[PDB]
């Protein structure tokens, strides 16, 4: 679910998103929530820090 | 002229590559479109990319 204002829970369970749940094992429909990002010298201005 | 369920082909998990851009993958079944091309082909795998 979305944030409260003001809410910071840091949490590695990666979550289900298909009709049966993984059970913390990274397959199918069960993605990594922590995405990372690219930072580059070239980067557009919209992808730069 | 047809509603679409879009959980089947959501929940089979039968697919390689399910990528959705403009919506969600869980919206689907809540949107209402006005029409909606099928594109039905073979492709090798590395060129599904």
């Amino acid at each position: 679910s979305n944030l409260k204002p003001f809410e910071r829970d840091i949490s590695t369970e990666i979550y289900q998103a298909g009709s049966t749940p993984c059970n913390g094992v990274e397959g199918f429909n069960c993605y990594f929530p922590l995405q990372s990002y690219g930072f580059q010298p070239t980067n557009g201005v919209g992808y730069q820090p | 002229n047809c509603v679409a369920d879009y959980s089947v082909l959501y929940n089979s998990a039968s697919f390689s590559t399910f990528k959705c851009y403009g919506v969600s993958p869980t919206k689907l079944n809540d949107l209402c479109f006005t029409n909606v091309y099928a594109d039905s082909f073979v492709i090798r795998g590395d060129e599904v990319r």
